[PDB]
């Protein structure tokens, strides 16, 4: 079950200046990166075409090559149609994309925001607003729905282009997408808030638990998952005791990678 | 406007003298132009990776920088970010034991 | 959708100011100038978004723009320039890709006003040679001693413009080729069947409208200041 | 210059069918309109080309688009007289508001007319109100004359009109001046033989 996410972040500091940067998860595998500095979009992994044939590859990137310039041509144009109500700077970000069910099922999504704030999706065949967006936004979605063109090439992205691309994907990255690497845990503590560090898995599933003996300490707060560098995760589990109740006391970590065997580090 | 969280943690278990990876993972920002440095005792480390920046469900900006390091018992380690959100830039140490 | 330009056609002088207007009650949010020089293609210098926006075309140097209403959207050339010369187009549109063009406006900016000078106009009749060898009756136009050349001849049978059977030369003839600001002649030819030249109940008016001086415009010589004007002249048929 | 037209300019008689060119760099390119200008007028659109292959028609006028090649082609099946004028070349580059239209230069066609039944002849026509003032016509000539302009004597290029009611057209020119006759006004041009010089 993996989602596929186109996310463009676009930030306009004044009528001159702009930047369009963009990157390309599939789950949370980085499968593309398209820097402003660069003509072309560039691979992150051996498997970025997917099942794509060279030509219909040059075909989407230059239909993308074409989108970034007339893009950011058009923000530009809407601030000025409806200036005084927008000034710069302006950040837009794009979130676009499918999602892949078993079978033939998926659902596509573009979801567009604008400040920080959702406020526009593609829907069917038309750009709308959602709830919460200001009124100002129907001038530019009445505009944006004039372009006939745009919205047949985004249904068929949408529609077509997205899901058989990422089931070429899913194939082509299989060995990458079902890795696994195994955790490597370590102890410490601070004023006492003893600390069960987790580091290299992959993937993401994890479980981690103060113990004393079979005892699960129900005080164990787990921390965010954070990245590594290497594409693999990173996670702390904390604790509360009095000094002095150390001694028995271990961190387990169960996860896949380990085939059963868990990581049992006694302080 | 969203202030940037600041996390600092090795990828290896810390043992002095041995070469590892020290990241800094900044988050939860808005805009997302930022400035992010990693230091050696309040230096500006010079060979220092970024991944790309990417975004959240809740629109907000992530990031991550890293470097080779080796960590010693007196050397401190830092990140240091510059963010319109902020009137003066916020370091986090790295702590082994924390 | 329709569109319209006022003045249809100005002479000015260097460093004088001329205002060209576009009007337009589509309600379109949006309208366009350009200027189409030969050679080229039509140039955008300035366009709207609605009332109080106005942006900077391609070409926006020496020229303002004012959008003070949905209607009406303006062309300021605050001091003029003979570089200015040219033919002007607006046009306007809502959301859609189509610009509704207006006919145009040819602006002259002249160094100077001195030679400005209104035609003579004088209407030549059909030879009955003519009438009895073709069984048609040609009557000939002739406006002359004219400066600059921004005239529009028209032909008008009693009291309605004619078009059929009309034509006039492409460009003025200058009178004397020689000198810098010579004068210019134009000649027009209105045929008309025989018997409808015969009927004396047809009145036929050759006009020539003269661009020149505007009221506001100095004017230091003696002889009449030589002011935008109509000129004809006619005759009725006979037997 | 993202857009341009060839030929610049041609010539064609009455009846010949003429192609006329335009290729552009512009990008994107979501249509294509083809413009008419008569002189001294505005620009009649004719067609617009929208798909990546494309064909219209407007009466005699047909076109084709090429998307990939960035190639339009404006054909003018059987040319009458009225369709002398500039053709305008004009690609969008967004199907909305939000595009800017980027013009070609245009190419100048002239059509010459069909004069079926030539009667070459030198009329006098005097002023309607001062008798003595005159002018020369020379008119019904065909197309294969003609006309060439003492610096004090005046005389136009060719014009041709069209008594429309009649299916009838017939060119012109005049001459005048202030020792000078109508049998002398036309010496220095190449007049049929069979000129009529009544009187
Ligand atoms: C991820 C979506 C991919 C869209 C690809 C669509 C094709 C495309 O590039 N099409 C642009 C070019 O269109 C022109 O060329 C085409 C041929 O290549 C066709 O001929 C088309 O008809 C023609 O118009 C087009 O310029 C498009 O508008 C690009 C931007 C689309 C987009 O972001 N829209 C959503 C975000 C806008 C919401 C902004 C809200 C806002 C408003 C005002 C101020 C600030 C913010
Ligand atoms: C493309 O598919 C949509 C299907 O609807 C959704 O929108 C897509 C862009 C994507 O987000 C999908 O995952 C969604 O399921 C079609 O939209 C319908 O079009 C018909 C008529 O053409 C209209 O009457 C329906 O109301 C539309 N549906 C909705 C929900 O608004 C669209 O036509 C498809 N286009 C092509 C070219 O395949
Ligand atoms: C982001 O990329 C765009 C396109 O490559 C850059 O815009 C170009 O900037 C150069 C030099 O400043 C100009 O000569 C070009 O005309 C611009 N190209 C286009 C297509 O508009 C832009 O400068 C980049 N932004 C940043 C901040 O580096
Ligand atoms: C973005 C529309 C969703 C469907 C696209 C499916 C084809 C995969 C293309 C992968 C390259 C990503 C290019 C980044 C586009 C961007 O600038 O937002
Ligand atoms: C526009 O923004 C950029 C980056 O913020 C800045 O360096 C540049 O000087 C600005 N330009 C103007 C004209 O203000």
């Amino acid at each position: 079950n993996y989602t596929f996410r186109c996310l463009q972040m676009s930030s306009f500091a004044n009528r001159s200046w702009s930047r369009t940067d963009s990157v390309v998860w599939l789950g949370d595998l980085q499968t593309h990166r398209w820097s402003n500095d660069s003509a072309t979009i560039s691979f992150t992994k051996p498997w970025s075409q997917g099942k794509l044939s060279n030509q219909q590859w040059e075909k989407l990137q230059h239909m993308f090559q074409v989108y970034r310039v007339s893009f950011t041509r058009d923000i530009q144009e809407l601030v000025k149609m409806m200036s005084p109500k927008e000034d710069y700077p302006i950040e837009i970000q794009l979130s676009a994309g499918c999602e892949m069910y078993p079978g033939n099922a998926s659902e596509s999504f573009l979801h567009v925001a604008f400040q920080g704030k959702y406020v526009v999706r593609f829907w069917g065949t038309s750009w709308q607003t959602v709830p919460g967006a200001p009124s100002w936004l129907d001038l530019p979605i009445k505009v944006l729905n004039a372009d006939q063109g745009t919205s047949a090439t985004v249904q068929m992205l949408l529609n077509d282009t997205c899901p058989l691309f990422v089931r070429g994907l899913l194939e082509a990255g299989k060995s990458d997408l079902e890795k696994q690497e195994k955790p490597v845990a370590w102890l410490s503590s601070v004023p006492r808030q003893l600390v069960c560090h987790v580091s290299g898995f992959y993937p993401k599933p994890v479980w981690v638990m103060w113990m004393r003996g079979d005892q699960e300490q129900q005080g164990t707060h787990r921390g965010d998952f954070l990245p590594n560098a290497d594409e693999t995760w990173y996670l702390q589990a904390t604790l509360d005791v009095e000094a002095g109740e150390e001694a028995g006391l271990a961190c387990r970590v169960k996860h896949s990678s380990l085939g059963g065997q868990d990581i049992i580090l006694y302080w | 406007q969203k202030t940037p969280q600041i996390q600092v943690y090795s990828r290896h278990p810390p043992e002095n003298g041995k070469p590892n990876i020290l990241n800094c993972y900044v988050t939860q920002f808005h805009p997302p132009h930022i400035e992010i440095q990693m230091l050696k005792n309040g230096k500006k480390i010079p060979k220092v990776e970024m991944s790309d920046m990417s975004f959240s469900k809740d629109w907000s900006f992530y990031i991550l920088a890293h470097t080779e390091f080796t960590p010693t018992e007196t050397d401190t380690y830092a990140c240091r970010v510059k963010h319109a959100s902020m009137a003066e830039p916020k370091t986090v140490y790295w702590d082994r034991d924390m | 959708a329709a569109v319209t330009q006022s003045p249809r056609n100005k002479v000015a002088v260097t460093g004088g100011k001329v205002t060209l207007s576009c009007n337009q009650t589509n309600n379109h949010n949006n309208m366009y100038w350009y200027r189409q020089d030969t050679g080229h293609g039509l140039r955008l210098i300035h366009y709207s978004y609605g009332a109080g926006s106005t942006e900077k075309g391609d070409i926006p140097d020496g020229y303002k723009a004012s959008r003070p209403s949905q209607e009406n959207f303006s062309l300021i050339l605050e001091l003029a320039t003979p570089s200015q010369t040219s033919v002007y187009f607006c046009a306007s549109g809502d959301e859609g890709y189509t610009q509704y063009f207006g006919p145009g406006t040819r602006l002259l900016v002249l160094e100077d006003l001195r030679n400005v000078t209104p035609p003579k106009v004088s209407l030549f009749e059909p030879s009955k040679a003519e009438i009895s060898h073709t069984q048609k009756a040609t009557l000939v136009c002739l406006a002359t001693g004219f400066y600059p050349d921004h005239v529009e001849l028209s032909w008008w049978v009693n009291g309605k413009e004619v078009h059929s059977g009309v034509c006039t030369d492409p460009q003025p003839l200058k009178e004397q080729p020689a000198l810098n600001d010579s004068r210019y002649s134009l000649s027009s030819r209105l045929r008309v069947s025989a018997t409808f030249w015969q009927n004396p109940r047809n009145h036929f008016r050759c006009q020539v409208q003269f661009y020149g001086l505007s009221e506001n415009d100095e004017w230091t010589q003696d002889r009449a200041k030589p002011v935008t004007q109509i000129v004809s002249a006619e005759a009725w048929g006979r037997a | 210059t993202q857009v341009e037209q060839s030929p610049q300019s041609l010539v064609v008689r009455q009846g010949e069918n003429c192609v006329l060119q335009c290729n552009y760099s512009v990008t994107p390119d979501n249509h294509l309109r083809w413009f008419k200008q008569d002189t001294g007028k505005g620009l009649v659109s004719l067609t617009v080309l929208v798909d990546q292959k494309d064909k219209t028609s407007n009466g005699r006028y047909s076109a084709t688009l090429d998307k990939d090649a960035k190639h339009s082609t404006l054909h003018i099946t059987a040319t009458l007289l009225d369709d002398t004028a500039t053709y305008i070349c004009v690609v969008g580059d967004r199907g909305s508001a939000l595009g800017r239209l980027h013009f070609g230069a245009g190419t100048q066609l002239i059509v010459i007319p069909d004069i079926q039944n030539p009667d070459p002849a030198v009329y006098q026509l005097r002023d309607s109100k001062s008798s003595d003032k005159s002018v020369c016509l020379f008119t019904d000539f065909d197309s294969q004359t003609n006309v060439s302009q003492d610096s004090d004597v005046y005389i136009t290029d060719k014009c041709v009109l069209d008594m429309r009611s009649m299916d009838f057209k017939s060119n012109s020119a005049v001459a005048w001046s202030n020792d000078f006759a109508c049998a002398n006004a036309f010496n220095n041009s190449i007049i049929p033989e069979d000129t009529f010089f009544p009187s």
